[PDB]
């Protein structure tokens, strides 16, 4: 009814396509899908390990194993983005 | 003939119909009279400085009549036997014996004993003395008068906020869940750990020494140590009295879980370590949308990037972002259906897990508490299906959302709606038809061929958590498994202890008449959605009313063509919903309360049997529980229970004049005033007076909405009476 | 064309549902007609009137009152001599009906259409696209 | 008053005329319809929102569309 | 048997009286020989 | 003074028969409030033999009845003037039906 | 417990709340 | 046992059930005489209650703490004859009464005047119709396959929205 107003920078993300733009990456629209491949399998793996190691929670857990083990999730992210950066042959 | 300054349309109407219409439509500032954009959403701004206002006065208030004529100190000494004093009585209609009746709480003047629970709430938090209380009361004070200055302020042709300002919705975001939810949680840390923990020990921290008193005896080198782990060192011993040093510990941050065992509440280390880590997650989440630096997301390319490749959902949330920004009624509805949801968790959470010293034993407080928040809780949900129907109606713009995700639930409304209707009846006819069996057998002498079906889903949930008492042995409750074996050294043995315990309402058992129960809610949600989603996506159009969107939300009918078009409107779905929410929170707040009735006597079996058919709903819980409250007065005297004694029948009254208005309808009663207007025309000595308004019967939506107002006022005060003077008056 | 206020009014013994003091102080109509008979029809604010053989001529205080007793003259008795005429309490007399001396329901030259909608009733504008907009609903 | 609308689906009937008790309606000549008239409302300051013009339109959506608006003291039916 | 007797006793109401009056018919002489099936027997 | 009346018994189906309840009297049944027994006992009934007896006369004069709304719309339907009698009509429901009922019932 | 004088200051800043409260109203109001 | 239930036969509050039962009926037999009527009504009054509890006790029933039958309807094939074989006993006569009124009202809809055959109904054809539901899910689903029990999303009457 009046502009909607967006941040600087805001651009057209909408697809149909089979996979959406690399720019819907944001600042990972220029990394390789074999990049993101290999960073999804090593944050799987690092973070299921961090996440392992500290399954018996203790009053002192380690802080890096903490942060390590948000690469569980990460890693989803990332081999999404490895789908649409295969997807769009980079 | 310029009272509504807001609508011409009113200001000119000669009939009584101005003055109501014009109280009516006062606040739908979008429908006021040479509106703009920047105007309406700068009105908005400044009102919702006056509803901060007028909330923090209303807590000023209650801090101010607590220090001053309640018993504050009085109770902090003694909190399980003394009844807390909410305000003093000033009431010259009272006889002797009605001043003497109300002189309880220890004090030498009538007083209401409160059931809000402010008492609990201010006992936790810190407070312990009647000057702090008063020094609270005088904060908020200034706090009313700061944001009643920031609205006249915001309103001043400087400081007037521009639409840009009002939609930049990644600013809001980001400062809302940063700023006004994460770092005021964090801040509420600061206050339990600097405060509350330190005065639950029994050592006073105020403004005075809270500089110069370390909330830790290490005190801030561990956490820049990364030692946090020794601010969990030392808990409160089992031993430990609240409010007092001894059985203290020096931890400020633990997740023992469970409660503490004096005061039956979660542990205050508990809470100060609850809203740190919920202060930082929502600190966190306050940096994801982009401002002013480059980093972040735009809301706009989130929603427009989130359509499924298999095209199921159509276009997706492609111009979802423009429709909520610009409606404020999307907004709204959001805003309350999320808002609800929260004061059901609120009333859920509260009475299984209470944070508050010494509730849980203040029987009184916890079913107003409960029975409070479940009422606020239904009817926010219902306004927030009522702000989508006035979005659909106002603000949904088919051609600026073709094929969207609100397109799409539009195009299948008939799926939707005939899908609710379906397990609205098919959860009514079952859930009614094994009441109506248990009923009919019990009443044939042969109970046992009553359909008693055991909550087993949720009991496996409540074993799942580490209940023991069905013997499910899964996750918590198998002591040799990974779920148990992970929690056992943090926050397992607490809960345990507290789930396992049967002195909470933590996990309460179920049986087969809570089964019973929970499915007649599943019916009253179901059917309470299907009157309002058949409102929202009927709202634009019907084939009844094919132009329905042209005549408003709020329109009597179409008249008595095509059959009859009475109650059309979307609104008229809302008023016809808005029984059947008061119907769902009269059956959970039954329910909850005659559980804990039962189960606050140590009868709980008394409940196990009696739920299961509908005779025992009406004679062991309403009929049974009258006794004290309709013997507050009685020809033989009266006690304190009589104010709610006569609440209960102001209440009936109430709620049977709301009949009147809507059984009866607009014509019978405009004949009745014409001959009236005729009587006082023809009158000696009497039309010398000459009403300025034509006196004409209320309107069709007008009598619906005082009929649902009468109705829903009468339902509140009788229930509010009887769930107030049964629990006071058994005290159990 | 204008109202004879000497036209003989129907023998009515009066009633309590006749116009009150807004008749006098707002606005009150008036219906004529004439009557090839002596005869008794029902006045629209309460019981029987005679209507006399000749000119008649009636105070009420409503026009749906003044149309609701021209329907009565014209279904039970055939009387299509029928003229409503609202008298405002200044003394100015307004016809009324039938407006341009044809009914309403047979086509008149010179009558211009108001109200009238050039599109069908579905292509009316939705209400977010006229918000915060004075352009009309219909088109 | 009411605003009373009379869309290009009128087919000239001339139901909703004789239906209004109020003179609100009346015919004029459009060749829209094959019988040569569609309806009219000059008179919607009489109009008391009865709606029983939609009543008595024959056409799948009423031609005829009664919106009930601003009240009068003629809208209301007042006879006082 | 007359037609139009027939074409009566078709009608919705008796045809909906007779064959709830039978189908409640059956569920009283099944529950009168076999009393208080609770549970399908196994 | 002790016997509850009772005229409607259940049938044993669905425990239903717990209606049956002991009113008195060697006798289970459903207590009966239109006080019948207290009418029948100021007629002189005195046996259930007379009240078979009145059960009969009841469902002649149900089928005398039903014949004479069929005889009087189907056989023999009066004129519109005989039904425009109030003057005969009034006479008869005066001096026959409420006189020479209180007369045959006094007697 | 609260003195006079504690009541009368609270009283004060309420009757400074009511007329940022009335100036906030006529704002609104226009 | 299954949810810390007890299996009725040995629960001692389902057996406190059976005989106070048994002795509010036995203190309305105690104020009859042998033979009389009401005597030989109460007496099978007893023997129906203690056939209904001795069968309840033998039948796999679980008992709560307050002595009645609980039900458990999870899905467990121990406990199947309690939900979910009469449930499957319902929908079998519940869908045959839905293929059965389908059938009746696509045959009425292809009549002379359709609206006569839903007030005066064909009971011949109506008959053949009851008949046909034995087999049901079968014709039921067959019907779906073949393009016969939808009908597609543009043949279907909706409001402009
Ligand atoms: C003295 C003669 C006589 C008697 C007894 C009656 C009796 C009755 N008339 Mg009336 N009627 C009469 C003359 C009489 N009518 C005449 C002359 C006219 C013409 C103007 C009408 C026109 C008339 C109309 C238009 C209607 C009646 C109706 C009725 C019945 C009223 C309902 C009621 O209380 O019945 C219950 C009381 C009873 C006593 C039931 C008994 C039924 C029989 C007919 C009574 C007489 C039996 C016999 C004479 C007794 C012999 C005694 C013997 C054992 C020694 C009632 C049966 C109304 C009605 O219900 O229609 C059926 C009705 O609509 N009557
Ligand atoms: C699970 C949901 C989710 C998903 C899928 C994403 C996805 C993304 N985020 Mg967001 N983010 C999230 C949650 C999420 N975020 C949350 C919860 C926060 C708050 C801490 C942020 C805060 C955030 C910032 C501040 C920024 C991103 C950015 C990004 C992009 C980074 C690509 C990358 O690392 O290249 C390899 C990517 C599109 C960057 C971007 O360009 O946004 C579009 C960026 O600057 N994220
Ligand atoms: C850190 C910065 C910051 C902060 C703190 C706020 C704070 C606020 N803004 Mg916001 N705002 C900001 C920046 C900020 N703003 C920016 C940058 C912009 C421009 C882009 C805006 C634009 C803006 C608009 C346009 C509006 C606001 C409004 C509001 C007020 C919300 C109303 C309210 O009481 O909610 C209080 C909410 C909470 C305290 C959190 C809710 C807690 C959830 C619901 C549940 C938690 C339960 C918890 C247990 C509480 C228990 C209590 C106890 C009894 C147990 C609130 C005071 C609105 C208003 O009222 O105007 C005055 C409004 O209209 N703001
Ligand atoms: C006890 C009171 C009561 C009851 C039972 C109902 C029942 C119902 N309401 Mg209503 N309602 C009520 C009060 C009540 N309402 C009030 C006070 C209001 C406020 C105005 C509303 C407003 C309202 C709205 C606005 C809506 C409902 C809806 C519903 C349905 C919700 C349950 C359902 O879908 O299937 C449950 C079905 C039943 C409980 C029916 C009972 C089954 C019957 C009794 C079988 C008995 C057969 C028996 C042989 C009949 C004997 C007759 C004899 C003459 C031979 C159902 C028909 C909704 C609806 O229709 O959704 C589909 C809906 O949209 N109600
Ligand atoms: C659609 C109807 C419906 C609805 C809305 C609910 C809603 C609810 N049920 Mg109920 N329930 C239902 C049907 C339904 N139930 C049926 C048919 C059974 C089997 C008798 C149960 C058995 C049951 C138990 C044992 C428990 C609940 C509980 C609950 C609550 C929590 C969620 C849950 O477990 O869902 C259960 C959801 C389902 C079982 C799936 C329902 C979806 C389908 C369409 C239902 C129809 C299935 C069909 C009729 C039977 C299959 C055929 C079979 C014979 C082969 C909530 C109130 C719990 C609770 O809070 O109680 C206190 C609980 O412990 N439900
Ligand atoms: C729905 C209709 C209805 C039903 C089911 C009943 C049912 C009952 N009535 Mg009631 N009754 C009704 C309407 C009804 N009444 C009306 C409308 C009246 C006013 C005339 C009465 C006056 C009435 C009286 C006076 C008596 C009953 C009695 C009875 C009980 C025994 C039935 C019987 O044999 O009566 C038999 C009736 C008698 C044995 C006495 C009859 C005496 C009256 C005065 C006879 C008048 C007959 C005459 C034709 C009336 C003409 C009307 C007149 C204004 C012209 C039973 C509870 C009796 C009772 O309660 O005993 C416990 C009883 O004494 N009824
Ligand atoms: C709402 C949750 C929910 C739902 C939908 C179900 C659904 C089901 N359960 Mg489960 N169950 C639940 C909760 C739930 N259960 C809980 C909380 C418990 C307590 C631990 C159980 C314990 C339980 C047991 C012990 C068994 C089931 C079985 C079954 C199946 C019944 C028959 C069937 O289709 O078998 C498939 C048969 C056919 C498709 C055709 C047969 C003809 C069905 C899939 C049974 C099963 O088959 O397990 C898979 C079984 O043995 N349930
Ligand atoms: C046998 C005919 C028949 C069939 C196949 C259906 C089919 C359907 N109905 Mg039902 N319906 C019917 C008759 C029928 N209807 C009648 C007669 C009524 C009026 C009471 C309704 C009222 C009704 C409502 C109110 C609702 C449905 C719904 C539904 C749908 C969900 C299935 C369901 O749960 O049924 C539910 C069935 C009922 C609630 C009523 C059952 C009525 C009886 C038992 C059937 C009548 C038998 C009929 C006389 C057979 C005569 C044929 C004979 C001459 C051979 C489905 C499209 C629901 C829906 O839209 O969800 C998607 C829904 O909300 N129907
Ligand atoms: C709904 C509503 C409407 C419009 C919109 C809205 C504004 C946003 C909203 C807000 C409504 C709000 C927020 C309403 C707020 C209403 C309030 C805060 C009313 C407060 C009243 C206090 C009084 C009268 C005390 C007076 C004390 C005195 C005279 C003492 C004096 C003195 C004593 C003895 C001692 C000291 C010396 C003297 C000076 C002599
Ligand atoms: C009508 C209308 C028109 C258009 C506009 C409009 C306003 C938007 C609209 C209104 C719509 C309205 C009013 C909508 C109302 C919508 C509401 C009330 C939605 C409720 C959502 C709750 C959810 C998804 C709970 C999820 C819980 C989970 C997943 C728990 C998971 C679990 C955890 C974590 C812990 C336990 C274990 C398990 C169980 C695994
Ligand atoms: S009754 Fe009242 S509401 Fe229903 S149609 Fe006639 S006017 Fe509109
Ligand atoms: S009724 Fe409908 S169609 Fe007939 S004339 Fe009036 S408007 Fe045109
Ligand atoms: S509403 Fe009544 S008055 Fe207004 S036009 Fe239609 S008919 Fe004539």
């Amino acid at each position: 009814f009046s502009p909607v107003p967006s941040p600087e920078g805001t651009k057209e993300t909408y697809w149909e396509t089979k996979a959406p733009s690399s720019d819907v990456l944001g600042i990972g629209a220029g990394v390789s899908s074999g990049n993101f491949a290999a960073a999804s399998v090593f944050a799987a793996l690092v973070g299921g390990y961090c996440t392992g190691q500290v399954i018996p929670l203790t009053v002192e857990p380690n802080p890096l194993f903490l942060a390590g083990s948000f690469l569980l999730p990460y890693s989803w992210a990332l081999h999404v983005a490895a789908w649409i950066q295969k997807n769009n042959g980079k | 003939t310029k009272f509504p300054k807001f609508s011409q349309a009113l200001a000119q109407d000669p009939a009584t119909r101005r003055i109501w219409y014009g109280l009516a439509t006062a606040h739908d500032l979008e429908s006021h009279d040479g509106m703009t954009e920047e105007n309406l959403y700068q009105k908005i701004f400044a009102s919702h400085f006056g509803h901060l206002a007028v909330i923090f006065l209303w807590t000023s208030g209650n801090l101010f009549h607590v220090a001053w004529q309640g018993n504050f100190e009085q109770w902090v000494l003694n909190p399980l036997k003394v009844k807390p004093i909410a305000h003093a009585i000033w009431d010259p209609h009272f006889g002797q014996p009605a001043v003497k009746a109300f002189t309880k709480g220890g004090v030498s003047y009538p007083v209401n004993i409160a059931t809000s629970g402010v008492y609990h709430w201010w006992y936790t938090i810190g407070m312990r003395s009647n000057t702090d209380l008063y020094a609270g009361s005088l904060f908020l004070l200034f706090l009313a008068g700061v944001f009643l200055f920031a609205g006249w302020l915001h309103l001043q042709p400087k400081f007037r906020p521009g639409l840009s300002w009002f939609k930049n919705n990644e600013s809001r975001l980001n400062h809302h869940l940063s700023g006004l939810f994460g770092f005021s949680s964090l801040a509420w840390s600061a206050h339990l750990i600097h405060v509350a923990i330190p005065e639950a020990r029994g050592q006073h921290v105020c403004w005075d020494n809270f500089t110069k008193v370390a909330p830790h005896p290490a005190g801030l080198q561990p956490f820049f140590t990364g030692n946090w782990g020794a601010y969990a060192a030392s808990p409160d011993t089992t031993n430990h009295i609240f409010g007092t040093s001894e059985g203290a510990g020096t931890a400020i941050l633990t997740f023992l879980g469970g409660f503490h065992p004096q005061t039956q509440a979660l542990w205050l280390t508990d809470i100060a370590h609850h809203h740190l880590a919920i202060g930082v997650v929502f600190i966190f989440a306050g940096h994801m949308y982009r401002t002013n630096w480059g980093i972040g997301h735009s809301l706009k390319e989130i929603l427009d990037a989130h359509r499924p490749p298999g095209g199921r959902l159509g276009a997706g949330h492609k111009g979802i972002f423009e429709t909520l920004t610009n409606s404020l009624h999307f907004q709204l509805g959001l805003a309350l259906a999320s808002l609800g949801v929260i004061t059901s968790l609120v009333a859920q959470h509260m009475y299984a897990l209470p944070s508050y010293a010494f509730i849980a034993k203040d029987y009184v407080t916890q079913s107003a508490l409960y029975t409070h928040h479940q009422y606020i809780a239904g009817f926010l949900m219902v306004g927030a299906f009522a702000h989508g129907a006035i979005f659909f109606v106002r603000d949904y713009d088919p051609e600026q959302n073709k094929n969207n995700v609100l397109a799409r639930i539009l195009d299948h409304k008939e799926a939707i709606i005939s899908h609710l209707s379906w397990v609205s009846l098919f959860l009514g006819f079952h859930t009614l038809g094994i009441y109506v069996h248990n009923d009919v057998v019990v009443a044939f002498g042969t109970p046992e061929k009553q359909i008693l079906v055991e909550p087993v889903f949720a009991q496996w949930i409540q074993a799942s958590s580490g209940k023991a008492l069905y013997g499910f042995d899964v996750l918590l409750s198998s002591t040799n498994s990974v779920a148990a074996n992970a929690s056992s050294n943090i926050w397992l043995p607490g809960w345990l202890e507290a789930i396992n315990s049967g002195k909470n309402s933590l996990f309460l058992p179920i049986g087969p008449g809570d089964f019973l129960i929970h499915h007649a809610i599943a019916l009253a949600l179901h059917t309470t959605t299907l009157i309002l989603v058949k409102g929202a996506l009927d709202a634009r159009g019907s084939k009844l009313m094919p132009d329905k969107k042209d005549f408003g939300y709020a329109f009597p009918c179409d008249g008595p063509g095509r059959g009859g078009t009475c109650d059309i409107s979307a609104w008229d779905a809302f008023y016809l919903s808005m029984f059947w929410m008061l119907n769902t929170i009269g059956w959970v707040t039954f329910y909850w309360h005659w559980k804990h009735i039962t189960i606050w006597q140590g009868n709980a079996g008394q409940f196990n049997e009696s739920s299961t058919y509908i005779m025992g709903w009406l004679r062991d819980y309403l009929w049974l529980n009258s006794s004290p409250l309709i013997n507050g007065y009685n020809p033989f005297g009266m006690n304190s229970l009589s104010v709610w004694s006569w609440m209960f029948l102001f209440g009936h009254l109430i709620w049977a004049t709301g009949f009147m208005f809507l059984i009866s309808w607009r014509g019978y009663w405009q004949e009745l005033i014409e001959t009236l207007v005729w009587a006082h025309e023809r009158t000696p000595l009497a039309n010398l007076v000459r009403w300025k308004d034509k006196p004409v019967a209320l309107s069709i939506v007008q009598a619906r909405l005082v009929g649902l107002i009468h109705f829903t006022a009468g339902y509140i005060f009788t229930y509010a009476a009887f769930v107030i003077a049964s629990t006071t008056g058994k005290f159990g | 064309e204008t109202l004879n206020l000497q036209i003989p009014s129907p023998t009515f013994e009066g009633s309590t549902g006749g116009w009150l003091r807004a008749a006098e102080v707002e606005e009150k109509y008036a219906i004529t007609w004439t009557s090839p008979k002596e005869q008794v029809f029902e006045m629209p604010t309460g019981g029987a009137a005679i209507m006399r053989q000749g000119e008649n001529l009636l105070y009420l205080a409503r026009k749906e009152q003044c149309l609701a007793l021209a329907t009565q003259v014209k279904n039970s008795f055939k009387i299509t001599d029928y003229k409503v005429y609202r008298i405002f309490p200044s003394g100015e007399v307004q016809y009324l009906h039938p407006k341009d001396g044809v009914f309403p329901e047979k086509v008149n030259a010179g009558r211009v259409g108001v109200g009238n909608v050039s599109h069908s009733i579905g292509k009316n504008l939705n209400p977010a696209q006229i918000k915060f907009t004075s352009k009309s609903f219909n088109g | 008053s009411h605003s009373v609308k009379v869309y290009d689906t009128c087919i000239g009937c001339t139901q909703c005329v004789r239906a209004c008790p109020c003179d609100v309606l009346e015919m004029v000549s459009w060749d829209g319809c094959k019988a040569g008239q569609i309806a009219s409302a000059p008179r919607t300051e009489d109009c008391i929102g009865c709606k029983r013009c939609e009543t008595a339109c024959p056409t799948d959506f009423l031609s005829v569309r009664v919106y009930l608006g601003g009240e009068t003291t003629r809208s209301m039916g007042l006879a006082y | 048997m007359d037609s139009n007797f027939l074409k009566y006793l078709s009608t919705a109401p008796v045809l909906f009286t007779v064959w709830l009056s039978f189908t409640a018919s059956f569920i009283i002489e099944a529950n009168r020989f076999f009393p208080d099936m609770l549970y399908f027997p196994m | 003074t002790a016997v509850k009346p009772s005229a409607q018994v259940v049938w044993p189906i669905v425990g239903q028969e717990v209606l049956n309840g002991d009113v008195g009297g060697g006798f289970q049944g459903v207590q009966v409030t239109s006080g019948f027994f207290q009418i029948w006992r100021s007629s002189g009934i005195t046996s259930e033999v007379e009240l078979y007896w009145c059960a009969l006369a009841g469902l002649i004069m149900s089928g005398l009845m039903i014949f004479a709304g069929w005889f009087h719309y189907h056989k023999a339907a009066p004129k519109l003037e005989w039904f425009q009698n109030a003057e005969s009509m009034l006479n008869h429901h005066l001096s026959g039906l409420l006189g020479l009922g209180c007369l045959s019932w006094a007697g | 417990m609260i003195s006079d004088t504690q009541i009368f200051i609270a009283l004060i800043l309420a009757l400074v709340s009511l007329v940022l409260a009335i100036r906030l109203g006529r704002a609104l109001y226009q | 046992d299954v949810a810390g239930l007890t299996p009725c036969g040995e629960s001692k509050e389902f057996a406190r059930r059976l005989d106070g039962s048994v002795k509010k009926l036995q203190t309305r037999l105690s104020k009859y005489e042998a033979g009389t009527p009401p005597a030989l009504a109460l007496q099978k009054q007893i023997d129906k209650t203690k056939n209904r509890f001795d069968r309840y006790g033998k039948a796999g029933l679980l008992c709560g703490t307050d002595g009645l039958p609980h039900l458990i309807t999870d899905g467990r094939w121990t406990h199947s004859g309690e939900f979910v074989i009469p449930g499957l006993l319902f929908l079998y006569v519940a869908g045959w009464i839905g293929w059965v009124g389908r059938s009746y009202v696509l045959f009425a809809r292809t009549a002379d005047k359709p609206t006569e055959k839903e007030i005066i109904i064909d009971v011949p054809v109506a008959l053949s119709f009851v008949s046909t539901g034995f087999i049901w899910p079968f014709s039921a689903f067959k019907e779906f396959t073949s393009g016969n029990l939808i009908v597609p999303a543009d043949e279907i009457t909706v409001s402009p929205r």
